[PDB]
RNA sequence: GGUUUCUCUUCAGAUCGCAUAAAUCUUUCGCCUUUUACUAAAGAUUUCCGUGGAGAGGAACAACCCCAAUUUUUUGAGGCCUUGCUUUGGCAAGGCUA
């Protein structure tokens, strides 16, 4: 069991910000991450790597396909590993 | 067995296999390479080694960094652990 | 001192940031009114709810605190009085948190008032009946009174270990005392509302199997997932849908049959729900130092040698908490029925606002966005510790209160051609409420609900509050009707007569804490006081 | 241990989805694999100029799955 | 400021510092290495098990990457700093395992010594002893050359043992200590071994290819011993410029290594001082002594 | 620490100094004098570790001089609390029966050793003596098993590293088969209420509540006062005293020191387990048919079948392998609802005499058809029992002092090892031995005492002579409290001596523990003695009912000395300090003279 | 009751207890008040040292009848725990060793080296009476 | 390092100690000769039977063969060009391949 996929699970909730393996980033209120990664969320504001925009109400983000995920400074305060 | 929980908890510059070069504290190693890194910075543009001309450039704010093992390139020491 | 409040905001799973962030977002917010017959688990079963949330409250293993009701008078009276603000982040089995805003009420008749007064700010209701008693008084009155308030209900049927444990029945008994109790609830439902179908059967997901004293609470579906997490490969939704009904499983084909496969065999519920729990409460209790380190095994369940030793009440509450994880069928029920303020604004609206629902404020508030005009509804009162002031107590229903700013409340006698019953005040603080304390904001948008200080002097009962400047069309919300009627009398007076203005103060301050609390002033000038 | 694709939410409904290589199509999710693999109909692919070929139903790569959007609210 | 650390509740046989002047290794009859800081508030991270017995000798290699660690179970166990697991032991000696030493800018060759008589080498791959110099007594302290060919062991014969590793025979022979000599030290230029003796006759000896015959290059008196029996090995300064000594006086000695005169008898200790260490870059002095405290000192 | 010595040393010094009178000695007389004054703390300590009759003989640590002039019991008697209910309500079980059998029940005969009878020595007898097998009433061997082995040992579990901490035999654990055994031991002393809907208008509130209103309920305890139109009146049904006190705000004018009624439980659903078979989960005769009955069902968009679903397979209950319930599962599940000392598994231990095995018989509500007299009994029980609810602060202030330990300290006392009673036999030899040394250190070859604590004049004393022969209630009640110590441990010596019976035994110290007024006097000097004198005669009354109610009737032979002794002890409690002061103060006098000025 | 071997070390054991009710039931008419009571003490020392003895000596009473010895009070543990000491081997009891029991603060004089206790210095215990017990 | 048993010192009970003793005063009351003793209320204050918390010091007892088609050691994301934007470098698009 990954630390890291913990960290995503306690993500819901809270903000989320993923670049995609084409390298664009999409901001949205986590609800659901598995462990593998396959983040089905709500409300994407999702910004191309040219500086196209577009958002959506709802959107997945499949798993091996993940560039990287950012999430708001709540975290930042698990620490015993 | 310590290959990450060694340094883990000090800063570190990992260039991923797309090339960004995120500098952090260590959040933890992972047997996938699963990695998270606080306070983050990322550098594109290029690494500082003493720039005169610059040397803080190409750098986003990532913070509360978190990438999987897919995108693990490379690993080096960079800072020292914050006191916090 | 005559409260418990509490300034030191102590340990949280959640962040504050986030909070804000969900105060903000307008969609994941559920307001509830937790109402019940009397004793039927209300703020045991949110004590459940709170020891679940902070991890550093538990039970004392002896006798289950109330974190929920606040007042000495309460906590010796033993008894359901004042509805309760409570407020709480809640995932769901998806993981998603919930913006929940309980308001925990009285089980009790003579406070039916504050469970109106709960109800009046919300928009959905959860009803909790004990397994053992019935249906009885408040379940039947309160049911009613949500109905035609126009308020989403939804059923936790509770202290089914009273079934267990104290009637000990066999489970296809528990089941049918489980159907004589849903089914009971639902017939009232339809008998007191119109064409609007709100039968609830639990394939359906609007009903709670809890126990609040042992830590159990769940859904159909959420069992179903707790099935999926031991084996993965199970899926939610049928397996739940095949959780209730007189449906048997055959496990020669391995498939659910509609029809009895033999005359010896024990429905879908019977043996997946109604057959664990029994065989839990029963290993936990009774065979401890013989064979329950197996049985924990079984389970998956690890518990220290510190854990073992402990006694039964003690081990039953951890194995439950062990074992349902986190309290997530009450939320999934709940999110499944239980309308956000958008879409539980329109007939909060309807019934609520005077001024009339389809209008400039009327729909402001339809779309309940945190920019239209200020309009807070409030309906509640809650004292400080010292009990000397009040604060008051609603929901936002238009736009966004912030601290610093005056404004203009409007009572319950004033209209907008006579412009004779208002007053204007600057708002002094903000709050969001937890029973002990109070998270102090500065932006609280509409969709959530609000404690404020310093207009509570222009307050009789109930009133709104808007900004001064702008919006000469809106109406005060229509005022509430209780489910009783002022008949009860008492005659006061003091032994010292000169000290007569202050016990008049008193009675004011009553008649504006008790909301179903009226005063007279007799004709031979006498105190009297017109309760229930 | 072999975890299922979390698309009954999305499933019997219709979603604008990117699969690799510039593909973009639009078609009514009907199933999936474990290997998240989903054949869903009624697929319209928008090429990058904007050519619209409606193929019928059609499985998604799995490996190729880029991402999916619901056309619709949940 | 001395800066005393407290926490080896037990006798500190070794303080060792690290070539880098960074951390330190301290243990003694505690059975525990404790691994310090040296800047920062002095905070020691971690503490190193699996020696069941008293860690009779820390040192660090040429690097400062692995802990050697000989201890009274008959083990050498080496310890990886950064992690502080043990890798591997080197076993086999049959009674106390007294005296460890790491080759200089070599192969890691390690050369140990023990109170059966013998002194064992060890080339850390195979698991085992090479060679083995049965003296006819106990050996107490062993050193390396840096040419790696030498080694110097000192022992209760009063006769510093100079072998050579391809002869497998006897090259040299220093005489000169009236008792048990305790503890040997090579400089960092190789030429000068500093030599202790519970006689209390500090003993500077040359090693060049051409000799004196007689290497009684420079005589300390002071390092001042006493019943308790203790093996004590001594310090050479980072430039070679200063002698540093415990002793079972309750102080700790410094010589100039030129003038032979005592610069420092310091105090701080109040019972007999097992070691005494320098650090790397600047002139700072570790004493740790039968007081079981340690002293990060400066000069 | 202090090495033990032999007991046959502490018996061969006492026996050296049976009589302070053989010229030889000289000195241990004024000694033995100064040993005195701690006498007050012997007794207490000595009485305060009661043999506990389901055992035969104990022997305990004790502080003795090192010249034999003072003998302190050293040894606190804390029990597992469980065990100790479980204990009494064995002997509950045994007293009932054996007076049940005993066709006549003679009674100790009270003091039966001349007062010119010189005590008997351990050494002489009860060294030699059989232990007249104790009271013990016989476990079940099956169902009894796990408490079977060692109920009725003396200090149970103290050396058990499973259930006690260890030999401070503090913090008890347990297993819940014993625990459902101990329940059942122990049945007939425990309440069967799981709701506090008894205590409505009989609680800490409602009767503070009629303290300070000077109200009175039926069944309740009455007190002092804390200080001292007619037309309109609409009337249907009288506005009543317990309506007062149910709702003590509206029908009562004027409140003062008022609390908060109706604290209202849930009437809770308890059915009993009978006979075994009977699965501890099955619908029981006394509950009600269900009969789901309302209209139509409903419909649910349910997942009909033919679209598609199916599941790959390893899904199984969360529970299969498990079977539903155990067979102990019932007695588990009471372990849900008992009282207090059998609801638990876990705890601390606690003293012999803070253990109410009798409480709430006499909480109790309305016992409704008993003679006035033991009703009156009851209410006594509610007085003082809700004197000491309403009177109950923190202790406010602490220092933990340590006397004993303090006086251990010294070279001048040892401790060692003997029988309980010959302890108490030398108790009172010293005892006796300390007043005629007073009397003759007075020079009263005049007067003289027994060694039943009755002083008697040779002759019809002059005017100086009886003048001089009054004696201070100081003096008086050491002589009478140590005169229940003659008649309770040469009770405890007869039992051994084999001439009465262990249940004959315990009947006699009930008898003491209830009759102690018709037995030592001390009222006469201290008048406030009377209100134990009261609970004294009450629980003898109580005990007489709940005892005579079977085959027993109005004769001899209860035997129930916990609570006597209890309250005796609590007593004590408070005089041993007080009566050192005076004790002090009057041997400053006798010594360093009356303060001339 | 005890474990086995019992009945081969209970004859002695209750022969020294009856010694031990010689030794209470002794008056001290006219004697030393010390004299009236190290007879007790040297007949528990006595019942200790057979015990003990048996114990680590000899042997032949086991872990097993030792153990039952000590707990049921025929062997002074704390007389056993200080002869297996150094120093405290001949010891006649431990207040002779005990310093609370001292008023110029020092041991019992049966415990004086044969080389410091004067040639012919009968040695005398105050608390025993003994001979000699270094 | 772990458990356990004792010793000694420090500190803490505005609800605790689901246990409940004694005194003192200082206010009201009666027993009704006097002092007591009491009465039987209050207010408070002390003492006792326990207790808590922190440490310190010693003793006993367990111990030091096969595999990768969504997340990294099989991954077939390969190449070129035209256009544009750029101070050049460089970067954006499409197309063609085999
Ligand atoms: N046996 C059993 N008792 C319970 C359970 N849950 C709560 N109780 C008890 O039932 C009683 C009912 O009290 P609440 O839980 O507060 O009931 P309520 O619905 O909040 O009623 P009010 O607040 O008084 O209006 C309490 O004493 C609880 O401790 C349960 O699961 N099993
Ligand atoms: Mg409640």
């Amino acid at each position: 069991i990954g630390v890291p996929i913990k960290v995503l699970h306690e993500a819901e909730g809270h903000i989320v910000t993923c670049e995609t393996n084409t390298g664009e980033v999409y901001r949205g209120k986590l609800i659901e991450a598995e462990d593998n990664m396959n983040c089905q969320m709500s409300n994407i504001t999702v910004t191309y790597r040219d500086g196209r925009v577009a958002q959506l109400e709802q959107v997945y983000i499949r798993g091996s396909k993940i560039r990287f995920l950012i999430l708001p400074d709540m975290l930042k305060n698990m620490l015993k590993s | 067995s310590s290959k990450m929980l060694q340094h883990i908890d000090y800063r570190m510059r990992c260039i991923l296999q797309d090339g960004r070069i995120f500098i952090g504290t260590f959040k933890a190693f992972d047997k996938h390479m699963n990695l998270i890194l606080c306070d983050c910075d990322e550098f594109r543009k290029i690494k500082p080694k003493n720039s005169k001309q610059a040397e803080r450039e190409e750098k986003r704010v990532l913070g509360l960094v978190l990438l999987r093992g897919e995108n693990l390139v490379s690993m080096t020491v960079e800072g020292p652990p914050p006191k916090d | 001192k005559f409260t418990l409040m509490e300034q030191t905001l102590p340990v949280t799973v959640y962040e504050m940031d986030f909070l804000a962030d969900l105060m903000d977002n307008s969609e994941l917010i559920r307001n509830v009114t937790l109402c019940g017959h009397l004793h039927h688990g209300k703020t045991c079963f949110v004590d459940c709810l709170i020891e679940q949330t902070h991890p550093e409250i538990r039970k004392r293993y002896d006798q289950d605190l109330c974190y929920t009701d606040i007042l000495f008078t309460e906590q010796e009276r033993g008894v359901g009085i004042k509805s309760t603000p409570v407020t709480v982040v809640l995932p769901d089995t998806k993981g998603k948190s919930y913006l929940f805003n309980i308001m925990d009420t009285p089980g009790h008749v003579n406070f039916s008032d504050e469970v109106t007064a709960g109800l009046r700010i919300s928009d959905g209701v959860v009803l909790f009946i004990d397994a053992a008693e019935g249906v009885m008084l408040n379940t039947e009155r309160l049911i009613k009174h949500a109905v035609q308030e126009r308020l989403a209900v939804t059923v936790c049927i509770n202290k089914i270990d009273r079934l267990i444990l104290e009637l000990k029945l066999p489970p296809t008994d528990a089941y049918y005392k489980l159907r004589h109790i849903v089914d009971e609830v639902n017939g009232l439902i339809s008998m007191y509302s119109t064409d609007e179908n709100l039968i609830l059967s639990p394939l359906l997901g609007n009903v709670c199997f809890s126990s609040s004293q042992y830590s159990i609470c769940f859904t159909l579906g959420s069992f179903a997932k707790i099935y999926a997490d031991t084996f993965g490969d199970i899926n939610y939704q049928e397996f739940a849908k095949r959780l209730w009904g007189d449906i048997y499983f055959n496990p020669k084909t391995r498939k659910f049959t509609k029809k009895a496969p033999t005359s010896s065999s024990q429905r879908s519920f019977v043996e997946f729900i109604l057959e664990p729990l029994y065989k839990i409460l029963a290993q936990v209790v009774g065979d401890v130092d013989t064979s329950l380190p197996r049985t924990l095994d079984e389970l998956g369940i690890h518990l220290t040698k510190e854990e073992l030793k402990l006694n039964i009440r003690p081990l039953l509450r951890l194995v439950c908490k062990k074992f349902f994880g986190e309290f997530t069928g009450f939320v999934d029920m709940c999110v499944q029925h239980i309308p956000s303020p958008k879409v539980g604004a329109k007939p909060k609206i309807e019934h609520t606002y005077t001024g009339g629902v389809d209008s400039d404020l009327g729909e402001a508030m339809s779309d309940c966005d945190p920019d239209g005009p200020l309009m807070c509804h409030t309906t509640k009162m809650y004292s400080t510790d010292d009990g000397v002031q009040f604060h008051a107590f609603g929901r936002v229903l238009s736009g966004t209160i912030h601290a610093g700013q005056p404004v203009k409340v409007l009572g319950e006698n004033y209209t907008l051609e006579d412009e004779e019953d208002s007053q204007i005040c600057t708002v002094g603080r903000l709050w969001i409420s937890v029973a002990r304390y109070h998270i102090e904001v500065n932006r609280v948008p509409a969709g959530n609900w609000v404690l404020i200080e310093g207009v509570d002097q222009p307050i009789v009962k109930t009133a709104t509050i808007t900004e001064p400047r702008g919006n000469e069309e809106a109406q005060i919300f229509r005022p509430l009707k209780f489910n009783t009627t002022s008949v009860i009398k008492i005659a006061v007076e003091p032994v010292n007569p000169s000290e007569l203005p202050k016990m008049l103060d008193g009675l004011r301050k009553v008649n504006k804490s008790y909301p179903s609390l009226t005063t007279k002033v007799e004709e031979s000038g006498e105190h009297v006081i017109l309760g229930t | 241990k072999a975890h299922p694709p979390e698309l009954k939410k999305f499933m019997d409904k219709k979603l604008s989805l990117k699969l690799n290589g510039g593909r973009h199509v639009q078609g009514i999710l009907r199933g999936f694999d474990p290997f998240m693999n989903l054949v869903i109909d009624e697929c319209v692919e928008m090429a990058t100029s904007g050519q619209q070929n409606n193929i019928g139903m059609v499985v998604i790569r799995g490996n190729s799955i880029i991402m999916l959007e619901a056309l619709e609210r949940v | 400021p001395i800066m005393l650390l407290s926490g080896h509740e037990g006798e500190v046989y070794c303080c060792k510092f690290h070539p880098n002047g960074s951390t330190l290794a301290s243990a003694g009859f505690d059975r525990l290495i404790l691994l310090w800081n040296v800047y920062g508030d002095c905070d020691n991270y971690a503490t190193l098990k699996g020696h069941s017995g008293a860690v009779m000798e820390l040192h660090y290699n040429t690097d400062g990457s692995m802990l050697f660690s000989a201890s009274t179970d008959k083990t050498v166990a080496v310890w990886d700093s950064e992690t502080g697991e043990r890798v591997k032991r080197l076993k086999g000696h049959t009674s106390f395992v007294n005296s460890c030493y790491p080759a200089r800018r070599g192969p890691q060759l390690v050369c140990t010594g023990s109170d059966d008589g013998t002194v064992k080498l060890w080339d850390i791959r195979k698991k085992a002893a090479i060679q083995t110099f049965q003296n006819t007594y106990q050996v107490l302290a062993v050193t390396f050359n840096d040419t790696s060919d030498q080694i110097i062991s000192g022992g209760i014969d009063n006769d510093i043992k100079v072998w050579d590793l391809r002869q497998n025979k006897l090259t040299y022979t220093m005489r000169g200590h009236a008792d048990s000599v305790t503890g040997l030290s090579l400089s960092s230029e190789g030429s000068y071994l500093l030599s202790n003796a519970m006689d209390n006759t500090v003993r500077v000896w040359d090693v060049r290819p051409f000799a004196p015959k007689e290497r009684c290059v420079k005589i300390f008196q002071g390092n001042v011993h006493n019943f308790e029996k203790n093996l004590l090995r001594c310090s050479w300064s980072p430039d070679g410029s200063k002698i540093a000594a415990g002793s079972a006086d309750r102080f700790v000695y410094v010589w100039d290594t030129t003038s032979r005169r005592i610069l420092y008898k310091l105090p701080g200790h109040a019972g007999s001082i097992n070691e005494v260490a320098f650090h790397p870059d600047e002139p700072i002095i570790i004493s740790a002594s039968s007081d079981k405290r340690l002293y990060m000192g400066e000069i | 620490q202090k090495e033990d010595m032999p007991p046959e040393h502490v018996r061969k010094i006492i026996r050296d100094h049976g009589d302070m009178t053989n010229r030889k000695f000289r000195h241990d007389k004024r000694v033995y004098l100064g040993a005195l004054k701690y006498m007050p703390h012997a007794v207490l300590k000595l009485l305060e570790n009661m043999p506990m009759p389901w055992e035969q003989i104990r022997d305990v640590p004790v502080l003795y001089h090192i010249t034999g002039a003072i003998s302190f019991v050293n040894e606190i008697p804390w029990v597992i609390e469980p065990v100790y209910i479980s204990q009494w309500g064995s002997m509950w079980i045994m007293m009932r029966r054996e007076k049940r059998d005993r066709r006549h029940f003679k009674r100790m005969r009270f003091p039966p050793f001349d007062d010119e009878e010189p005590p008997l020595d351990y050494a002489d007898n009860i060294l030699d003596v059989e232990p007249l097998e104790a009271i013990q009433l016989e476990l079940d061997p099956e169902e009894d098993a796990p408490v079977l082995d060692w109920f009725y040992d003396h200090q149970p579990l103290r050396d058990s590293r499973k259930y006690v901490n260890g030999s401070t035999y503090q913090r008890w654990q347990f297993t819940l088969p014993m625990m459902s055994t101990l329940y059942r031991l122990a049945n007939q002393l425990l309440t069967d209420l799981v709701d506090d809907n008894y205590f409505y208008l009989f609680d800490l509130k409602a009767f503070f509540t009629s303290k300070a209103l000077n109200m009175a309920i039926p069944g309740g305890p009455k007190f002092e006062p804390l200080v001292r139109d007619i037309n309109k009146i609409i009337i249907r049904q009288p506005i009543r005293t317990e309506y007062k006190i149910a709702f003590p705000y509206l029908y009562n004018n004027l409140p003062h020191h008022v609390h908060l009624t109706w604290y209202h439980t849930p009437n809770v659903v308890f059915i009993k387990t009978e006979d075994p078979d009977l699965p501890a989960f099955y619908f029981d005769p006394l509950i009600n048919p269900i009969s789901h009955r309302h209209s139509v069902k409903s419909q649910e968009p349910l997942p009909d079948d033919d679209e598609e679903f199916e599941l790959p397979e390893f899904v199984e209950p969360f529970l299969k392998d498990t079977p539903l319930y155990t067979d102990n599962t019932a007695n588990g599940i009471a372990l849900l609802w008992a009282p207090r000392p059998f609801n638990l598994r876990s705890g601390r231990t606690r003293r012999a005499l803070d253990i109410p095995l009798v409480k709430n018989w006499y909480r109790e509500h309305c016992p409704a058809g008993q003679p006035v007299k033991v009703r009156v009994s009851y209410q006594k029980l509610l007085k003082y029992y809700v004197l000491n609810a309403l009177k109950h602060r923190p202790p406010k202030a602490q220092k933990k002092r340590y006397l004993f330990r303090s006086f251990k300290a010294t070279k001048f006392f040892q401790s060692t090892k003997l029988d309980w009673v010959e302890v108490g036999l030398q108790v009172c030899r010293q005892g006796y031995n300390m007043l005629n040394l007073l009397i003759h250190r007075k020079n009263l070859n005049y007067l003289h005492l027994d060694y039943n604590f009755n002083l008697k004049p040779v002759k019809t004393l002059t005017t100086k002579e009886r003048k001089k022969s009054r004696f201070g209630n100081a003096f008086h009640l050491c002589r009478e409290v140590l005169r229940l110590t003659k008649l309770v441990v040469d009770s405890h010596v007869q039992y051994r001596l084999g001439n009465v019976d262990a249940f004959q035994l315990a009947d006699g110290l009930q008898y003491i523990f209830a009759h102690v007024g018709q037995l030592t006097g001390m009222y006469r000097y201290k008048y406030k003695l009377m209100r134990q004198i009261r609970m004294c005669k009450d629980l003898k009354h109580l005990i007489y009912y709940r005892f005579n109610t079977g085959p027993v009737g109005k004769g001899p032979g209860c035997g129930f000395w916990a609570a006597g002794w209890r309250v005796w002890l609590f007593f004590m409690r408070g005089i041993t300090p007080l009566l050192e002061r005076w004790l002090g103060n009057l041997l400053a006098r006798q010594f360093e003279g009356r303060h001339s000025k | 009751a005890p474990p086995d071997g019992w009945e081969l070390i209970e004859p002695t054991l209750d022969e020294l207890d009856q010694k031990m009710r010689e030794a209470e039931t002794e008056p001290h008419e006219g004697k030393r008040k010390v004299e009236s009571l190290w007879p007790i003490f040297r007949i528990h020392h006595q019942k200790t040292r057979y015990i003990f003895d048996l114990f680590y000596k000899r042997k032949a009473i086991s872990r097993e009848l030792y153990e039952y010895c000590i707990k049921e009070g025929y062997a002074d543990k704390n007389l056993i725990a200080k002869w297996k000491k150094q120093g405290y081997e001949n010891l006649c009891c431990l207040r002779c060793i005990q310093t609370r029991d001292t008023n110029f603060g020092t041991n019992c004089i049966c415990r004086v080296p044969k080389s410091k206790l004067e040639v012919g210095r009968i040695i005398e215990c105050t608390h025993c009476g003994c001979r000699g017990c270094s």
